[PDB]
């Protein structure tokens, strides 16, 4: 277990995907042409997790870029790190998916999926020992959502003993493209519950509110939202990418974070919260990091941690700091809040440290929580689904592609089951 | 699941084809029924005028058969 294969689908998927590669390439010393120009050995020791080595001697992301429309991917190609991607790994159709999960999953996506799997296969064949896959996508559109979940199901069929991991962007009325987002998200959640091992719930509601309430940006763009996403994504993958005292992979993450196979939707958090441009000079103390990383206002999923309990938590501290003081503060916050951590999983809070801080910071903390409070996210989507679905509003966009209302009823029931399955462990 | 996926796309094709088919036939029945109706309207008009030519033959007969 060395190689991860990365897939990015649709507009959101490709935009957050491109930003992730910009950030991690910078962290690993890699420049737009693929050349290493860094000064630490820690940068290269585990670089094979994400990068292929061409005889070059160039580093090529193990990344496949997928869309049903060309626009966003042309934008990736002419973007900052655009030239670094293997040009054969751009797989795109022409028609788009019209924010329609049925188009992505059943009609338009079906037409393109085999050629994506061909590219997946070529990368997988070149792997010493493939860990599994990470997908970036949103759940509210058509391609990332319908076609992304189609890909996952086809990847699982061909590689049933590999790990599937997603970064899944949840829609919010606060940052909304179409009214059909809750339909697309519910259909997609149904898929994620069955076919991923671990999913980071990146909630556009939370990203918006952080940008507005905390970063004091009166009118957040997608760019501002994505600044938070890429910082979080860098953070959560630190222990996959860098050598440390705990050497992690996608399977060990899943084993230790997921006590029941359906409850695999993580609430990520980050501290210190910053924006692009105006950044703080004031350094953070270990007690301040720890306090901030656990604050509701630092979570990337709009749920109140106090309305539930943590099943498991992984925490990663980056920068030169006292590991002794880290351990003390982490233990302090558990011992002073222990009603919020289930008592039937001993040692359910795990901390790891990496010396390399992210760009522009002296120290940072990244949070990965499996909390029963995530049920709030799913309940919110469920309410929005039902508000339309009770009158069958907007359904003709889906029945026109050959779907039946039964399939909506089934995906709704499965998502409601998930919610009450969370409620079950919040009491005991 | 692959079976279901096949059935969805096939349902989509079928409903689309049915729509095209129903549209083609409804239009053919309307254009035929219309052509017939218009023809019958004109045929009736011509028959009325034919009776006027027949009645005028009777009038010119009636004048001569006064002698
Ligand atoms: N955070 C974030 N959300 C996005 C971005 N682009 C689109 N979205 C969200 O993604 C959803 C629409 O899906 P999108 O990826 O545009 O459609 P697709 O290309 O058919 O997959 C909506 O919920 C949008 O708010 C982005 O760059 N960042
Ligand atoms: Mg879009």
């Amino acid at each position: 277990m060395r190689e991860i294969v990365h897939i990015q689908a649709g507009q959101c998927g490709n935009q957050i995907g491109a930003k992730f590669w910009e950030v991690i390439s910078d962290e690993h010393g890699i420049d737009p042409t693929g050349s290493y120009h860094g000064d630490s050995d820690l940068q290269l020791e585990r670089i094979n997790v994400y990068y292929n080595e061409a005889t070059g001697n160039k580093y090529v992301p193990r990344a496949i870029l997928v869309d049903l429309e060309p626009g966003t991917m042309d934008s990736v190609r002419s973007g900052p790190f655009g030239q670094i991607f293997r040009p054969d790994n751009f797989v795109f159709g022409q028609s788009g998916a019209g924010n329609n999960w049925a188009k992505g999953h059943y009609t338009e996506g079906a037409e393109l999926v085999d050629s994506v799997l061909d590219v997946v296969r070529k990368e997988s064949e070149s792997c010493d020992c493939l860990q599994g896959f990470q997908l970036t996508h949103s759940l509210g559109g058509g391609t990332g959502s319908g076609m992304g979940t189609l890909l996952i199901s086809k990847i699982r069929e061909e590689y049933p003993d590999r790990i599937m991991n997603t970064f899944s962007v949840m829609p919010s009325p606060k940052v909304s493209d179409t009214v059909v987002e809750p339909y697309n998200a519910t259909l997609s959640v149904h898929q994620l519950v069955e076919n991923t091992d671990e999913t980071y719930c990146i909630d556009n509601e939370a990203l918006y509110d952080i940008c507005f309430r905390t970063l004091k940006l009166t009118t957040p763009t997608y760019g501002d939202l994505n600044h938070l996403v890429s910082a979080t994504m860098s953070g959560v993958t630190t222990c996959l990418r860098f050598p440390g005292q705990l050497n992690a992979d996608l399977r060990k993450l899943a084993v230790n974070m997921v006590p029941f196979p359906r409850l695999h939707f993580f609430m990520p958090g980050f501290a210190p919260l910053t924006s692009r441009g105006s950044q703080q000079y004031r350094a953070l103390t270990v007690p301040e990091l720890t306090q901030q990383m656990f604050d509701s206002k630092n979570m990337m999923a709009a749920c109140d941690p106090r309305h539930g309990r943590y099943l498991t938590v992984a925490a990663i501290f980056r920068g030169r700091m006292s590991m002794k003081e880290v351990d003390e503060q982490m233990l302090n916050v558990q011992n002073k809040n222990s009603s919020y951590f289930v008592e039937w999983i001993p040692n359910n809070v795990k901390t790891a440290v990496c010396d390399i801080p992210p760009r522009g910071l002296k120290m940072s903390a990244t949070f990965i929580g499996n909390s029963t409070a995530i049920q709030e996210l799913f309940k919110r989507i469920s309410e929005q689904f039902t508000a339309m679905f009770r009158r069958k509003a907007f359904l003709h966009w889906y029945t026109g592609e050959g779907m039946d209302e039964m399939e909506f009823t089934e995906a709704e029931s499965n998502m409601n089951d998930l919610v009450s399955e969370y409620q079950q462990y919040q009491d005991a | 699941k692959r079976e279901h996926e096949r059935e969805v796309i096939q349902k989509a094709i079928e409903e689309n084809n049915n729509f095209i088919k129903m549209a083609k036939e409804k239009l053919a029945q309307k254009m035929e029924s219309n052509k017939e109706n218009r023809e019958a309207h004109l045929a009736a008009m011509l028959e009325r005028l034919q009776e006027k030519d027949k009645h005028a033959e009777e009038v010119r007969k009636n004048k001569e058969l006064k002698e």
